[PDB]
RNA sequence: GGUAUG
RNA sequence: ACUGACGCUCAGGUGCGAAAGCGUGGGGAGCAAACAGGAUUAGAUACCCUGGUAGUCCACGCCGUAAACGAUGUCGACUUGGAGGUUGUGCCGGCGUGGCUUCCGGAGCUAACGCGUUAAGUCGACCGCCUGGGGAGUACGGCCGCAAGGUUAAAACUCAA
RNA sequence: CUAACUCCGUGCCAGCAGCCGCGGUAAUACGGAGGGUGCAAGCGUUAAUCGGAAUUACUGGGCGUAAAGCGCACGCAGGCGGUUUGUUAAGUCAGAUGUGAAAUCCCCGGGCUCAACCUGGGAACUGCAUCUGAUACUGGCAAGCUUGAGUCUCGUAGAGG
């Protein structure tokens, strides 16, 4: 059964860019919503929109570069089956800090960059090199 | 002060009551958060506890072989 | 450099597999022998029956190198 | 605990002056520089990889005197300090005493100072030491005692040091027989056919 | 295997057993000869190879070859064995060492003189 | 060009007759600036297998975005059975890799890396696993570019 | 119809 | 139309499980281990021929294994196509839309062969299993079995594959 | 592999050997010699541990054919769990307090002629406990929702038993 719609969420990503499709659409939720955020505002996608109301649908714009996909990588770190929470002080560095890791902090769920200088730690949702 | 809060699994003894405390703990090696159990015997004076409540229990001295902890409170009923 | 071998004759008393022979010295003693590098790639075939020269060490008197075969 | 073979065999191996012989008389004049030591010195194989490494690390322990296992124990202290482990190498075998008295003039080959400095004839601020090893620091005084300003090895050897190329990281004055380890010299100020990433990688394996 | 497979049943080492039991983790051993023979090698190899079936002080019984060009060995004799795998001989892990109690160095020997027990010319 | 020669082996084809004989020659080339190829070529004897290596590295050259003779961030090369990973490393490191990928970093002009062949060390896809994990090595740049932000918000 | 072995 | 997360997976457990085989009792055309004879052959404990008993069939009970195979665990999601088959269904022979299934092939994957929306692709959940060859699926012990045996399952040693 | 090659002796013998291998007449591989390479008051050998070994793979591996998917199902414990709101604050996160002996390691110094060694101060001791906060995520509790899972209605095909 389905156990881990964030998972599902970042390889519809994943997938829908290797297959050079304009958008992916899948079943929303707030925190599928969160993630959205963060990567419209870190520019790995181009826009998202939650349409309807009983069953929303969020629908990712992805976007392209030279032909080439943005999203390179799109990696879930911490996973129903193995949960990953990091210290402020450890909080990991995607790609030597070319990618980002999107965290969820108490002060919600934003990247790695932004929780190091709230000076938070939380859960690695996943790495977007 | 120092209180662990667990749920009654034995209340067969007279004036004690086995309570298990429930610790969600990182694996050392493999990461994974385990749900780990430690079972204390608790001195329940007025036989106050059944099997399923949910106790608030304290330390305090020995008062036999194997019971350390005294209930302070019931939380919930079964 | 090398200290001397004990030339013997003898004669071939059975073979054994792998070009391993018991032959029985002129002295009496049945050693377990085994055929030269030299007869081996110059195709010497030993045979049960067959008189042999068979090159023996003091270390071991049960064994011997078949040097070669009339 | 000392080589006490022949020097200039060491130079044909590396295939350059290693600055065994005090320079009175050109090194082709002494050897045939051009070809290895032994019987088939004449044919130049071609080194491997390992081989070059070697030969390096050899290059630089032959020219400074230093057998391994202190030559290891400067490449272990140049590792931990901060900074570049090859240039820091260069800076420990350039600091040691008998480098110093070498490279201020007062012996005619890094040989010769060893035994200035082993025989009790020079003084770092004044007191003797007597350690080849002995790590000079900047603004030390390394100078000759009054017992030993009268030999004349030492008056020959600062003839010597006015042909080759003066430290510019040190400062002697001949006449008093003394000189001062102004800084650490720099990679720059060594010379450039030393490939110290060579004994990095080598002590890497 | 899964997190959850290795929390259950965690990841087991090789246990690794020495080709040298009968030292018993000591570097060498004394043991005397029972047995002073001779043995042909495997297949490629030719040649009568001088080895000794030895008891040890520890009880084990092993072959132990003996290297160098002749020795002084007889049933009987006190050796001092070391480990070392003879390749071309089945079953012998042990070398003998020579110049050390009963076993003579090697006569007449000039090169590596120390792993055949002979003193400096 | 820097040029290096990593593997020459001998191969053989059976023929009615007996066995043909041939050479492989494995070789890199590269500008000591983050350009690099590699080049395979064959002949009946090795200085004319190593030429034609020598020839077809010269036009498959790669650009490599170096970062003053380092690596941008770590990087996984895979090829066939041969893993590869690569990290910048400090001033004075110097190169730290095993054998195909020193070649291969040498000659592109990485100065300071640590390197670590995993799975099948053999050269002719060991290099392949390096160049490739190279070639998609992104600099601040080109992530700048690709996200639409400026180069000192990604950094 | 079984093509034991140069 | 209704319920309202009631779900997925599953150590141990429980059941089902080709054929041969076993027990008791039926049945017995054809076929046929064993066996008898006839040949063939250097021999021919075979292949070939003539026969032929158990067995193959039934009932009940046991056994619990097979190249029990897609040599591919179960569940869910996602990701270009082409040609078929089969079974529903909607709409006007055509145009859709479901289920199962055969073949080819794209990206991708793969050591390669190949797999390729029925993945061996991209992911997530849980379980089972592997860790050089031989020794050995053997020994010992336990459990199961009337037995045949099955299941769990080593080591010494030897080889440099 | 691995820095360093010749002659003579021997002739798959004697012997070498960590592995690959060498030795059967012109052996850079055995023994001696000359020459050379490496280490040096040591040098070799053996033993033993970790490494290399991503060769037990948490970091960091596999299972179609290389070793590896239970013959198949159901299913208890266990692991995992769609979506919304509230609440809780167990996990998690933040700050603080206590503690985490000294030695050791590390850093910056100081002392023995140097070094080893000794030594001042720091850092570290990745932990544990407590208190005070945060509340996104996970867990708990409460209430929902309908997209997962089911039930009902009508019908269809089928060597399912
Ligand atoms: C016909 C024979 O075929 C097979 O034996 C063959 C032998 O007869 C020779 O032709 C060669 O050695 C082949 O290489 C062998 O395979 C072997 N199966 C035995 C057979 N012979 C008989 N069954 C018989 O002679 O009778
Ligand atoms: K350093
Ligand atoms: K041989
Ligand atoms: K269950
Ligand atoms: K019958
Ligand atoms: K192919
Ligand atoms: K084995
Ligand atoms: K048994
Ligand atoms: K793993
Ligand atoms: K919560
Ligand atoms: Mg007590
Ligand atoms: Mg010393
Ligand atoms: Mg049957
Ligand atoms: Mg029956
Ligand atoms: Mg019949
Ligand atoms: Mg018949
Ligand atoms: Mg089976
Ligand atoms: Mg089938
Ligand atoms: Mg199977
Ligand atoms: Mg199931
Ligand atoms: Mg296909
Ligand atoms: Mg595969
Ligand atoms: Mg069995
Ligand atoms: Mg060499
Ligand atoms: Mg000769
Ligand atoms: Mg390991
Ligand atoms: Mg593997
Ligand atoms: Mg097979
Ligand atoms: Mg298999
Ligand atoms: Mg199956
Ligand atoms: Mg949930
Ligand atoms: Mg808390
Ligand atoms: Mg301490
Ligand atoms: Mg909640």
């Amino acid at each position: 059964s389905m156990q881990d719609p964030i998972a599902d969420m970042l390889t519809r990503i994943r997938n829908g860019q290797a297959a050079n499709k304009a958008a992916v659409t899948m079943p929303s939720s707030k925190l599928k919503v969160a993630i959205a955020n963060v990567l419209k505002e870190e520019g790995f996608i181009e826009d998202f929109k939650v349409e309807g109301d009983t069953k929303p649908e969020l629908e990712l714009t992805l976007k392209y570069f030279q032909g080439k996909a943005v999203v390179e990588s799109i990696q879930r770190v911490s996973r129903p089956g193995l949960r990953i929470y990091k210290r402020k002080d450890e909080l990991p560095k995607v790609m030597a800090g070319l990618g980002i890791a999107v965290v969820s902090t108490s002060k919600g769920v934003m990247t790695d960059r932004a929780a190091r200088q709230a000076g938070l730690g939380g859960e690695i949702i996943c790495y977007v090199a | 002060i120092r209180t662990l809060q667990g749920r009654v699994v034995s209340d067969k003894m007279e004036k004690s009551i086995v309570v298990a405390i429930e610790r969600f703990v990182k694996h050392p090696i493999y990461g994974k958060f385990i749900k780990r159990t430690t079972k204390l015997h608790v001195h329940d004076e007025n036989n106050e506890c059944g099997i399923g409540d949910v106790v608030e229990i304290r330390e305090c001295r020995p008062l036999s072989k194997t019971k350390s902890w005294t209930l302070v409170r019931v939380v919930e009923k079964a | 450099a090398k200290e001397d071998n004990i030339e013997m004759q003898g004669t071939v008393l059975e073979t054994l597999p792998n070009t391993m022979f018991r032959v029985e010295l002129e002295n009496g003693h049945v050693v377990t022998a085994h055929i030269s590098g030299k007869m081996r790639k110059n195709y010497i075939r030993i045979l049960t029956g067959d008189k042999v020269t068979v090159e023996l060490t003091p270390y071991d008197l049960s064994k011997g190198r078949i040097v070669f075969r009339s | 605990a000392r080589y006490l073979g022949p020097k200039l065999k060491l130079s044909r191996r590396e295939g350059t002056d290693l600055f065994l012989k005090s320079g009175v008389r050109a090194i082709d004049t002494k050897c045939k520089i051009e070809q290895a030591p032994g019987q088939h010195g004449a044919r130049k194989p071609r080194l491997s990889d390992y081989g070059v490494q070697l030969r390096e690390k050899q290059k630089v322990r032959r020219i400074y005197g230093v057998l391994e296992r202190q030559f290891r124990n400067y490449y272990k202290e140049a590792a931990r300090l901060k900074g570049n482990t090859g240039e820091n190498l260069l800076a420990l075998l350039e600091g040691r005493l008998d480098n110093v008295v070498y490279r201020m003039g007062f012996g005619a080959t890094r040989a010769e100072a060893r035994q200035l400095v082993s025989h009790k004839a020079i003084m770092v601020n004044g007191r003797v030491v007597n350690i080849a090893s002995y790590q000079v620091s900047p603004n030390d005084v390394v100078s000759i005692r009054e017992k030993a300003k009268k030999q004349s090895r030492v008056k020959a050897a600062l003839e010597l040091a006015e042909q080759r190329e003066k430290p510019t990281w040190l400062e002697v004055d001949a006449g008093k027989m003394e000189g001062t380890f102004k800084r650490k010299p720099e990679r720059s100020d060594l010379s450039a056919d030393i490939n110290e990433h060579l004994i990095v990688e080598l002590y890497s394996k | 295997a899964t997190v959850n497979q290795l929390v259950r049943k965690p990841r087991a080492r090789k246990v690794a057993k020495s080709n040298v039991p009968a030292l018993e983790a000591c570097p060498q051993k004394r043991g005397v000869c029972t047995r002073v023979y001779t043995t042909t090698p495997k297949k490629p190899n030719s040649a009568l190879r001088k080895v000794c079936r030895v008891r040890l002080t520890n009880g084990f019984e092993v072959t132990s070859y003996i290297g160098g060009e002749g020795h002084n060995l007889q049933e009987h004799s006190v050796i001092l064995i070391r480990g070392g795998r003879v390749k071309d001989l089945p079953g012998v892990r042990y070398h003998t060492v020579r110049g050390a109690l009963d076993c003579s160095g090697v006569k007449d020997r000039k090169q590596a003189r120390s792993k055949y027990g002979v003193k400096r010319p | 060009l820097q040029e290096k020669l990593i593997a020459v082996n001998r191969v053989s084809k059976t023929v009615k007759g007996g066995r043909i004989f041939s050479f492989t020659a494995l070789t890199v080339v590269g500008d000591g600036n983050g350009r690099v190829g590699f080049g395979y070529g064959k002949a009946r004897e090795v200085p004319a297998a190593i030429q034609k290596a020598m020839e077809k590295a010269r036009r498959n050259m790669i650009n490599v975005a170096l970062n003053n003779g380092t690596l941008q961030h770590p990087v996984k090369g895979v090829h066939t059975g041969s893993r590869v990973f690569m990290q910048p490393a400090s001033e004075g490191t110097g190169i730290i890799a095993g054998g195909a990928m020193r070649a291969v970093l040498e000659v592109a002009g990485v100065h300071n890396v640590l390197a670590k062949a995993y799975g099948s060390t053999n050269p002719i896809n060991v290099v392949r696993a390096t160049i490739d994990g190279l070639e998609n090595m992104n600099s601040p740049e080109m992530v700048a570019a690709k996200r639409g932000k400026s180069v000192e918000e990604i950094l």
